[PDB]
């Protein structure tokens, strides 16, 4: 019963990651597991839902560190790096703004902008919950180094 | 409560009157700090010829610097508002050179109003005044509609967002419009 630790859970969340999963970035670089334990710290994580292009919702388990969210999925008991659109899943926290989806309450837009820019429209279980999300991601973003 | 939703997409040059379109429409109250837009969306609804139609407004970039930014609202469009400023000249030059060749590119069967802002500009003394220092004058109902037979739009219209006229009727023709396969 040891009480909720961001620093301890980043750990658990990176020991139950395949050590064979890869995430690109917008830049062409990789994210992998060991990435998530050097030197970063986790703001925030919990279950989203990525809406895709053909409209499906996604669960993901996002992960707000220092200087990325990461986007994840469950395959065999273990995280993987999402695959939703051939989309970065991997979203770099430079430059990176949040809006609210105006007919739909539940929902944000992330928009990142180099090599371009990229939308992600993510789907919350609450109002309440997108404003922690968007509170916890703008808070993020302007202590990002 | 609308049953029928559709999409629609503004672009014009940098202080050409769009958000604050946008925000009359959607909100009926003209917004008076003007603060450059990089993305927002909002929603509005309409009844037109007996319709009710919920509109979601993509408001975009006029500044050149969010060019790369802009494409990421064009998707699934169903109508274009393309602005220029009745007080700006140079904005009605901008639409065959810019606009145009922008939309057409990324929606290219997306049906494309013209819009004249700021109509109340037209007739201000001191506007009239200060672009004549410069030798202009305010764009004539003339030169938007040979512009927009030019682009191949759908329709024109003029408005202004701050006196209202004609706010109602640019939503009720680009609904028209967006409700077009
Ligand atoms: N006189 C007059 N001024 C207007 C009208 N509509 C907007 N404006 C003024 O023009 C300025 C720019 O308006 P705004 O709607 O913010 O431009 P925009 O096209 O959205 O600009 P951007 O976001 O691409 S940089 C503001 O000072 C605003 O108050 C109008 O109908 N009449
Ligand atoms: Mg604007």
């Amino acid at each position: 019963a040891i009480h909720y630790e961001k620093d301890q859970r980043l750990k658990e969340i990176a020991a139950k990651t395949d050590q064979k999963s890869s995430g690109k970035l917008k830049n062409g670089l990789t994210f992998r597991k060991e990435d998530m334990l050097q030197q970063r710290q986790l703001h925030l994580e919990g279950a989203l839902c990525w809406k895709s292009t053909s409209g499906r919702l996604k669960d993901v388990l996002a992960v707000l560190l220092t200087d990325v969210l990461l986007l994840l999925q469950e395959k065999d008991q273990k995280y993987v790096f999402a695959s939703v659109d051939s989309k970065p899943p991997v979203i770099s926290l430079q430059k990176l703004i949040v809006r609210e989806v105006a007919n739909e309450e539940k929902a944000m837009f992330l928009i990142s902008a180099m090599q371009g820019p990229e939308m992600y429209e993510m789907y919350t279980s609450s109002k309440e919950d997108r404003n922690i999300w968007m509170a916890h991601i703008r808070r993020a973003v302007e202590s990002c180094p | 409560m609308a049953a029928i939703r559709k999409k629609l997409v503004i672009v014009g040059d940098g202080a050409c009157g769009k958000t604050c379109l946008l925000i009359v429409f959607s909100k009926d109250q003209f917004p008076e700090v003007y603060v450059p837009t990089v993305f927002e969306n909002y929603v509005a609804d309409i009844e037109v010829d007996g319709k009710q139609v919920e509109l979601a407004l993509w408001d975009t970039a006029g500044q050149e610097d969010y060019d790369r930014l802009r494409p990421l609202s064009y998707p699934d469009t169903d109508v274009i508002l393309m602005c220029f400023s009745i007080d700006s000249p140079d904005s009605l030059e901008n639409i065959p050179e810019k606009w145009t060749p922008e939309v057409k590119h990324f929606c290219p069967n997306v049906p494309i109003i013209l819009v004249g802002n700021k109509k109340d500009l037209r007739n201000d003394e001191h506007t009239r005044r200060e672009l004549a220092k410069m030798k202009q004058e305010p764009v004539k109902p003339e030169e938007g509609r040979d512009m927009a037979n030019r682009i191949g739009a759908f329709g024109y219209m003029e408005c202004s967002a701050k006196t209202k006229d004609g706010v109602r009727e640019v939503f009720e023709m680009a609904t028209r419009a967006a409700l077009q396969a």
